[PDB]
């Protein structure tokens, strides 16, 4: 509310967190403190906008992070040197010897790039591999290959959403989760005809679904019934799954 | 290559940052487009701590709070290799032509509708 | 960090704290150098959220309240500029140069 | 074990590269399936193979041309 | 008491935030040691007990780095006070003679009995207490003798006891190892007119200080701080006269007839050079078998020679 | 109208000509470290100041343009000029001298381990 103002900012170029579009942010710095951020100008990629989310982690970073490494005891739990953490690291790992099939290293929330570099790196270094998601049983894999980058992500063009004729969408709301996708898919509803059908939860968001059942077999009928004519008979559609 | 007139070590150990100052969301108005800046980045151990005495920000970086304002990327980069450090540019991001018949305030057979 | 204390200072006329973020222990505070020192180096803000409960609420029959803190002595302009508020609902009695309270009555 | 290789998608210096791995990644799966097979990439880079073995080793080699038949060669001496 | 990385950092005003309290610290050893102490952001207490004495300690760091607190060893609450907020203290203390109000004892035994009873009532790790070279328990000189009832006493109560055993020292204004070389009117003692030992520059006392006041594993360890090489006698004075002036002029009087010239010196107005000091003379190195030293700490200390000839020039003839 | 120890600025054009001056200008320079040890009143000797006079001239010896060179070879015979005589004092003259260790204690041994 009153914080800063704006000659005192050194603003700065950043990416966003908290949504897998990659938003366009800009973070106003105090120095230490981060009073606020800003959505940067880009146009492909959410080109105004920010997730509502990722727009207060001001006040979700400068509240309780971790400024020391820490140890238990056993429910007693205190800081520590940095080097003594390290060591009693090393020293537990020479206890436990987990050679073979191990130390399950597991990718988390938010996290850089260069991070898991290490982690996959230094797994395998130290002579297996373990590491899977967050995932409420990703213990395997996600059926869909590592293999041929174009199956695994969003491989249609964020702007080419309001080129769409009709999609659907199964097992997400995208309401919930990328926000700014939502006000894409919003601004080519407003502008263009699209025929639009939930497939899985039901959701209030606001472009007007067809929600065709909470069920796998709702699914399979559902394109086999009309969204086969649909799909085929439309220019460029799109079909996007959660995760 | 060696610096001339650079006292410092850092043509050897940092990043600097050759960008487009981006267009605030904010304000409307696009004076900070009609640049170049270069901008030494904080990747540091310095980096701004806290001071414990009166509370200001005691910074280590001799050169924290510096900018270029310069003319063409070409000419800040080849300004950039002249005086010699590692950089790093970054491409700028227009905002795309969209028609805009005021005349968008009609319809079809359709059942959203607008202000 | 250890042991010490000398129990001679609360906040201010206010007990606890004026605002989010304005501490008031000491120990934090460095107590490495309050040493051989009075105390009676200065605490005199009165805490002027303590004030607006010293002032009494300003009541004003029409819909806009004229607020401008300056004096009737003065020969120039010294009170802050002049902000028109509105007293519409009630608890919105809040110049917010002053904190002067203006009530619809 | 896990593989790994990557492709320029230009016509030139990757058609070798792609028209192998449009046939023969079902020939690596059934044929590996506890090594881990992963293509990525499409953008102007040069055709590397890359395999590493199960402890922390690196290997690779480029892959520069051979219409078909001598990449597989390459590949298979990459696992050697 | 828990840290980060190591103590040597790049740049002032990096603080560290251990709070350090050093007492004496107006006069000789305690110059260096807080200069090395505030350079690299430490918060420091040193107390005092002259005004006018303690103000060329200031200017070592700028700001909440040093601090001014009126201590005196009659006084308990002085000193209860001083280390109150403290996280290591070190004391060198001790004059190399009595005043006109103070024993040998009481100086450095019941004197520093007062602070680590102060130490243990406030739980502060590293203590850390210098005492003297040849800390014997024997009479001959009651210097001695008080300095290992001083460390006696350290180790009586509290364990966290870093006994520190520096040899005569080498530096800047060396008070009775340089003055007594440089001005030196006739310095004329030394019955036994050689048989001296270890002589150590004072930076790098300053240097075993400081890198024994950070680091831990060290506490109850014991050390004594050798020369680097030569041990040598008062042949040095030959060295010292390798400056052109020569005039040293020692004339190796007798021991009884020299008493009473220190027998003069309790009545002056500044101290000059004790009958302590004179049985000292009598002594040399009874240095410690076992205690850990410089490469114990991974330093060496300089020579004599080449660094005497930076520190005795302002005084040649042309 | 004056000078203080001839200080001439007029850069020749070919490589060796700049050669030999740089090469004259560091016999003068070399010549005069017992006059500045006296006038100075380091610690150190005479051969540290001519070990690290030939340090300074070994970080340039791979420098290519002449044109570069040039305003090296300025800046040499420049703050030769400001070392000839008493204009540097020796706090001044200190920042040439990294020369004690004692100063730093135990510090960074170049090893990634102990950066942190
Ligand atoms: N021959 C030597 O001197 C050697 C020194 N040491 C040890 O090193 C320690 C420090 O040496 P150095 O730097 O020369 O000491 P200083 O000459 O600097 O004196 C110590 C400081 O502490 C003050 N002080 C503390 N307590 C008292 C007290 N009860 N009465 C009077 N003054 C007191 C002293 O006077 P004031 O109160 O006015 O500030 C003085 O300023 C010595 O104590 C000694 O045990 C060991 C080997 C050789
Ligand atoms: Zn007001």
């Amino acid at each position: 509310a009153f914080r800063a103002r704006p000659w005192e900012l050194k603003k700065t170029e950043s990416i966003d967190v908290m949504d897998a579009v990659g938003s366009n942010i800009r973070i106003d710095s105090k120095g230490v403190e981060v009073m606020r951020v800003i959505p940067r100008v880009h146009e492909d990629v959410n080109e105004e906008w920010i997730n509502d989310k990722s727009r207060f982690a001001c006040d979700g970073l400068k509240t309780q992070r971790l400024t020391t490494p820490l140890i238990r005891v056993g429910d007693k739990f205190v800081n520590a040197t940095w080097d003594d953490a390290l060591s009693t690291i090393a020293k537990a790992y020479q206890q436990k010897a987990p050679k073979g099939d191990e130390f399950k290293a597991v990718a988390g929330a938010l996290v850089e790039v260069e991070s898991m570099v290490a982690l996959k790196d230094m797994t395998n270094a130290l002579g297996s591999e373990n590491t899977t998601t967050d995932t409420p049983n990703g213990n395997s894999a996600p059926a869909h290959g590592i293999t041929f980058r174009s199956n695994y992500l969003f491989n249609s063009s964020i702007a080419g959403i309001e080129d769409a004729d009709a999609i659907l969408l199964v097992g997400t709301n995208p309401r919930r989760e990328a926000a700014v996708m939502n006000a894409r898919i919003r601004k080519a509803w407003l502008r263009q005809e699209l025929e639009i059908a939930s497939v899985g939860p039901t959701l209030d968001a606001t472009f007007d679904v067809a929600e065709l059942g909470n069920t796998h077999a709702d699914l399979e009928k559902a394109l086999s019934g009309e969204f086969g004519e649909v799909l085929k008979n439309a220019k460029n559609p799109l079909i996007i799954v959660g995760s | 290559e060696i610096v001339s007139g650079a006292p410092a070590e850092l043509s050897r150990n940092r990043v600097v940052r050759i960008y487009q100052q981006a267009k605030p969301a904010t304000q409307s108005g696009e004076y900070g487009t009609f640049a170049w800046r270069l901008d030494w980045d904080i990747v540091d151990v310095a980096n701004r701590w806290e001071n414990d005495l009166i509370g200001w920000q005691s910074s280590g970086d001799y050169m924290q709070a510096t900018q270029m304002k310069f003319t063409s990327k070409e000419s800040a980069i080849k300004f950039a290799n002249k005086q010699g450090w590692d950089f790093y540019i970054q491409e700028p991001h227009h905002r795309k032509f969209r028609v805009k018949q005021y005349a968008n305030n009609f319809v079809h057979s359709y059942g959203k509708l607008k202000h | 960090i250890p042991e010490e204390y000398t129990k001679q200072a609360p906040n201010r006329d206010s007990t606890w704290a004026p605002a989010q973020a304005s501490k008031t222990e000491i120990y934090k505070n460095n107590m490495v150098r309050f040493e051989q020192k009075d105390l009676s180096k200065q605490p005199m803000p009165y805490a002027g959220i303590e004030l607006i409960a010293q002032q009494p609420v300003r009541f004003v029959h029409g819909n806009t309240a004229v607020c401008d803190g300056a004096n009737h002595n003065g020969p120039g302009a010294q009170g802050h500029p002049k902000i028109f508020i509105n007293v519409d609902a009630p608890g919105s009695h809040a110049c917010q140069y002053c904190g002067t309270r203006y009530e619809k009555e | 074990r896990e593989i790994r290789f990557h492709l320029c998608q230009n016509g030139s210096s990757s058609a070798p590269l792609r028209q192998f791995v449009k046939n023969q990644i079902g020939a690596f799966q059934k044929a590996n399936p506890s090594t881990k097979v992963l293509v990525r990439e499409a953008n102007g880079v040069k055709p590397i193979v890359f395999a590493r073995f199960d402890h922390g080793h690196e290997s690779k080699i480029g892959l520069d041309v051979s219409s078909e038949k001598e990449v597989a060669e390459r590949v298979k001496s990459l696992i050697e | 008491g828990k840290t980060l990385i190591a103590k040597g950092t790049g740049g002032r005003s990096s603080r560290t935030g251990y709070t350090a309290t050093v007492f004496g610290a107006n006069g000789f050893l305690g110059s260096y040691l807080t200069a090395k102490l505030a350079k690299h952001g430490t918060t420091v207490v040193v107390p005092y007990r002259e005004e006018m004495a303690k103000r060329h300690l200031k200017v070592t760091g700028d700001l909440g780095v040093v601090n001014f607190l009126e201590m005196d060893l009659r006084n308990l609450e002085s000193i209860d006070e001083a280390v109150r907020h403290s996280d290591i203290v070190v004391n060198l203390i001790g004059r190399e003679y009595e005043t006109k109000n103070f024993n040998y004892y009481d100086v450095h035994v019941e004197g520093a009995r007062r602070i680590a009873e102060a130490v243990k009532k406030h739980n502060i790790a590293r203590y850390i207490h210098v005492s003297a070279f040849n800390a014997e328990i024997d009479s001959p000189s009651e210097f001695n003798h008080t300095k290992g009832l001083g460390e006696q006493v350290t180790k009586d109560i509290v364990p966290w006891a870093t006994i520190v055993r520096p040899a005569p020292m080498f530096g800047r204004e060396d008070k009775w190892f340089l003055d007594r070389m440089a001005r030196s009117p006739c310095l004329v003692s030394a019955n036994k007119f050689q048989e001296t030992s270890n002589p150590v520059h004072v930076i790098d006392v300053a240097a075993a200080l400081e890198r024994i006041c950070f680091d831990d594993s060290t506490v109850a360890q014991t050390f004594e701080l050798y020369g680097p090489q030569k041990f040598t006698q008062k042949q040095i004075i030959d060295m010292v006269s390798e400056t052109l002036r020569k005039e040293v002029r020692h004339i190796e009087l007798p021991k009884a007839l020299y008493q009473a010239y220190t027998k003069a010196t309790q009545a002056i107005w500044w101290p000059t050079y004790s009958p302590d000091q004179v049985e000292r003379q009598f002594l040399s190195q009874k240095i410690d078998p076992s205690a850990k030293t410089f490469n114990d700490l991974d330093l060496t200390p300089m020579e004599l020679p080449d660094l005497m000839f930076k520190l005795i020039r302002p005084y040649r003839v042309n | 109208i004056a000078t203080a120890f001839a200080e001439t600025v007029k850069f020749s054009g070919s490589k060796q000509e700049l050669q030999k001056r740089t090469l004259a200008l560091y016999r003068q320079f070399l010549r005069g470290a017992p006059t500045f040890a006296d006038l100075y009143e380091v610690q150190f000797s005479i051969p540290t100041i001519r070990t690290k006079i030939r340090q300074e001239f070994e970080r340039h010896r791979f420098v290519d343009d002449l044109s570069i060179q040039n305003v090296l070879y300025a800046k040499g015979h420049m703050e030769y000029q400001e070392c000839i005589n008493f204009w540097k004092q020796q706090a001044q003259f200190l920042k040439y001298f990294p020369e004690e260790d004692d100063i730093q204690g135990r510090h960074q041994p170049s090893n990634f381990v102990d950066k942190f």
